[PDB]
Formats: structure tokens, C-alpha cells, sequence
């Protein structure tokens, strides 16, 4: 039968100024409520959510994926590696009520696209399309990976969302945003200091920094540096693995670049499963609050 | 402004790289302590990116707001990781607790 396939719809008539009032919205709340987390705001956590929801598919047989705003069920909403979205969920419904017409899954992608480019990092061009589907649509819990495991768990986990070491090790740059919550998910603290502004930090803290092992609060062990940082193991993985450490050392060197593969793997990442038919409209570049004079 | 808000903005924004009390040790950012009155790059004993250096402005209230809206704007090239203050208040409120904090 081959998987299934999923046909990027645009919303009935809308159009780039449609999606760029969304952004706006969205862009101008995170300006508005910044004290959230110890005023890290809302940027972190809308960029996890937006990986999320996407981070379900499955090459093999096209399941989950960003398509169907599925996190909106309870089954989804639910999954404990999911902890901590609630907060990201809040943020966006009031400006869901505000345009009823776009879709779940364009909503929570659109949202990381302005939380990153919000933070300074790099454009992210973006598409529209996505459509709501069933219940019956929503992944069973558990397509997200653990913390606690080595690069070979990282490299095959990422196979099944067809990304490659450099799409991998780009992806995870993100990781230079907010920080780890112990009462989310058993870890607790930030990569880095910067952590509501996009860089490559991540990068340089990995190799500059003086890691050691440890156990938290919560029992689990992680690399902290004397600085106040810490790693996650799937981090460190990073650099104890000979072909992950020379793209860390690639972007540690070269912001540019850094910021030219995330932006490809991460629009890579939302898209992922939906076939846009040769009629749609080019992906999107939105301009930010500073861009229109705010 | 009010310096109890500027306390938990700095608290919030400012402390994860910087301290304020004298002799305070530097962080990812320097010891801020005695800021004002001085020029940009001073501070003793930390590292500064040659940016930060030869831009050498007084740190007044004025040119320290300018600054805060947008640290890379300011001095292309620095390294302090911040996106900036776009509230006037928070600036307000910020710089007078600092004002006061860094005496
Ligand atoms: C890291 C994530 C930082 C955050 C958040 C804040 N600061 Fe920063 N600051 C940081 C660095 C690494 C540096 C030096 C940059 C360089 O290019 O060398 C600075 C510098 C300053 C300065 C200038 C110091 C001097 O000229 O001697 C000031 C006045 C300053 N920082 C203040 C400041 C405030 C008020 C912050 C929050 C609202 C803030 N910093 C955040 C590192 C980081
Ligand atoms: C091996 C794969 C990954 C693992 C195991 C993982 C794990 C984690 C964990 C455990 C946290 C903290 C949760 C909390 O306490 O709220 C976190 C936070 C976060 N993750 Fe990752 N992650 C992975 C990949 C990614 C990718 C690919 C991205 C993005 C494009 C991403 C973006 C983020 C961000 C931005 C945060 C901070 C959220 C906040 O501040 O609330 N992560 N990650």
C-alpha cells in the first residue's frame, strides 16, 4: 500500500501578509510576557515544542511528523517526554482563538520559526499547508529519544528521521536555549549563559569547558563544568565521537555556517513527511519585530 | 526608575554571566562592579574581546542604554550573548538598580 501521504493544503485563501500577522502575534507575545523561567521567556521552550511534534516521524512508514497537529490530543499532550510543553501550549492558544484558521501543525512549527528567528538566530524559511487530523492520527508515546545514551544511540535514532551527522549535530546547537528543569525531566541546568539568544555557543562550551560526571537530585548523572554548566550524555556524545567532534569543531570556529546548516536541517525537520504538489507557494522568509521598527 | 524591579530583571537577565559586589569574580561577563565612570574594557584580570577595548566609551546611564537595547548593535563584535532590553522601563528600572549596585 506504500505509507501514507499526506498533501500540504493552504488554508483557503490566505497568504504570506495571513502568516505574517501570525508571527507578529506570536513574535510581539514574547516580547510582552519575558518574565517566564527566571525571564528566559518563551523562546527555549516554543523551539522544543516545534521539535516535538515533529520529532514523531517515521521514514518507514510516515507516521507522526508535524502534519497533523496531533499533540493537541491528551494520548500526545501526555507523553512524560513531552513534559514541560504545557507551558508552550498556553503560550499559543490565546493566539489560536485569534486566527481559527490555521492549522494545529502550523501553528506549533510556525511558532518555533519565530522563537529562533526572534532570538537573533538565522531565517528559517517556512511553508504552509499542514491539516488537522483524527484522533486515531496521534503516535503512540515514546518516537522521542532519551538523554542518556551515547552517540550510537543518537546516530540511529536520527536515521529514522532521515538526518545525516551533520543535520545532527547542527539540530543540536539548539541546545544553546534555555536550560534542563529537574521536576521536566531529571536534569537540571542550562548549556550556557546566553540562553535566550542564538548562537553556537553550545559548541564552544562542549569543547572550552572542563567537564565532569556527577549525579543530581533527581539521581541521574551529567557532565557539569566548573562554570555552572551542564551536559547531557547525548551531548557529550557528541565530542566522544570522532566524526560528530570535527562538525562540533566546524561550527565553533564558523557561526556562519553553523547558522546555514540549522536553518536547512531545522525547516528540514518541520517539513518532513508532507508532499507539497507543484502548485504551492515557495516557502516563506518572515521579518522580525526589529526588521518592521519595533 | 524603581531599583527592586531592576533587581529581579538582573537577577533574572544579568547574574547567570555577571556579578555586581566589589572584588565579585568575574563570570562569563565581568565583575561590574565601579561600571560607571569607567571605560569599556577595564575591568581587571578578565578578557575582553578587542572589540569591547577599543570601542573605549564612558559607561554613563546614556551610553549604557544604548547598549542594553542591543549589545551587538553597540560593539559589533562582542561577545556578551544577550538579545537586549526593548523596554524602556526595564532599562529604566535596570540601570538605576545598577546604578546603585555597582557603586
Ligand atoms: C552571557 C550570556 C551574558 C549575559 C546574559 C550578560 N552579559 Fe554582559 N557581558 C558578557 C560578556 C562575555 C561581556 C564581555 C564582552 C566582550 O565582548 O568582551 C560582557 C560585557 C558587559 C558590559 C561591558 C563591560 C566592560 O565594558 O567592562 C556590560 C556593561 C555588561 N556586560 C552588562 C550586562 C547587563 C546589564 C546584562 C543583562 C541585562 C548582561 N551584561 C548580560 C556576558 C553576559
Ligand atoms: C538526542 C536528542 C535530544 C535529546 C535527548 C534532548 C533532550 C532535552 C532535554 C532532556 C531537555 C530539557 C527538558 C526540560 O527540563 O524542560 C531539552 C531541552 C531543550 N531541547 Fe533538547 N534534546 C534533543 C534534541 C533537541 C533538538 C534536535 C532540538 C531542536 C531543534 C532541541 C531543543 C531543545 C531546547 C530549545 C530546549 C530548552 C527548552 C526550555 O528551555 O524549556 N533538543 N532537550
Amino acid at each position: 500500500t506504500t505509507p501514507l501521504v499526506h498533501v500540504a493544503s493552504v488554508e483557503k485563501g490566505r497568504s504570506y501578509e495571513d502568516f505574517q500577522k501570525v508571527y507578529n502575534a506570536i513574535a510581539l507575545k514574547l516580547r510582552e510576557d519575558d518574565e517566564y523561567d527566571n525571564y528566559i521567556g518563551y523562546g527555549p521552550v516554543l523551539v522544543r515544542l516545534a521539535w516535538h511534534i515533529s520529532g514523531t516521524w517515521d521514514k518507514h512508514d510516515n507516521t507522526g511528523g508535524s502534519y497533523g497537529g496531533t499533540y493537541r490530543f491528551k494520548k500526545e499532550f501526555n507523553d512524560p517526554s513531552n513534559a514541560g510543553l504545557q507551558n508552550g501550549f498556553k503560550f499559543l492558544e490565546p493566539i489560536h482563538k485569534e486566527f481559527p484558521w490555521i492549522s494545529s501543525g502550523d501553528l506549533f512549527s510556525l511558532g518555533g520559526v519565530t522563537a529562533v528567528q526572534e532570538m537573533q538566530g538565522p531565517k528559517i524559511p517556512w511553508r504552509c499547508g499542514r491539516v488537522d487530523t483524527p484522533e486515531d492520527t496521534t503516535p503512540d508515546n515514546g518516537r522521542l529519544p532519551d538523554a542518556d545514551k551515547d552517540a550510537g544511540y543518537v546516530r540511529t535514532f536520527f536515521q529514522r528521521l532521515n538526518m545525516n551527522d551533520r543535520e545532527v549535530v547542527a539540530l543540536m546547537g539548539a541546545h544553546a536555549l534555555g536550560k534542563t528543569h529537574l521536576k521536566n525531566s531529571g536534569y537540571e541546568g542550562p548549556w550556557g549563559a546566553a540562553n535566550n539568544v542564538f548562537t553556537n555557543e553550545f559548541y564552544l562550551n562542549l569543547l572550552n569547558e572542563d567537564w565532569k560526571l556527577e549525579k543530581n537530585d533527581a539521581n541521574n548523572e551529567q557532565w557539569d563544568s566548573k562554570s555552572g554548566y551542564m551536559m547531557l550524555p547525548t551531548d557529550y556524545s557528541l565530542i566522544q565521537d570522532p566524526k560528530y567532534l570535527s562538525i562540533v569543531k566546524e561550527y565553533a570556529n564558523d557561526q556562519d555556517k553553523f547558522f546555514k546548516d540549522f536553518s536547512k536541517a531545522f525547516e528540514k525537520l518541520l517539513e518532513n513527511g508532507i508532499t507539497f504538489p507543484k502548485d504551492a507557494p515557495s516557502p516563506f522568509i518572515f521579518k522580525t519585530l526589529e526588521e518592521q521598527g519595533l | 526608575g524603581s531599583a527592586k524591579k531592576g533587581a529581579t530583571l538582573f537577577k533574572t537577565r544579568c547574574l547567570q554571566c555577571h556579578t555586581v559586589e566589589k572584588g565579585g569574580p568575574h563570570k562569563v561577563g565581568p565583575n561590574l562592579h565601579g561600571i560607571f565612570g569607567r571605560h569599556s574594557g577595564q575591568a581587571e584580570g578578565y578578557s575582553y574581546t578587542d572589540a569591547n577595548i577599543k570601542k573605549n566609551v564612558l559607561w554613563d546611564e546614556n551610553n549604557m542604554s544604548e547598549y542594553l537595547t542591543n549589545p551587538k548593535k553597540y560593539i559589533p563584535g562582542t561577545k556578551m550573548a544577550f538579545g537586549g532590553l526593548k523596554k524602556e522601563k526595564d532599562r529604566n528600572d535596570l540601570i538605576t538598580y545598577l546604578k546603585k549596585a555597582c557603586e
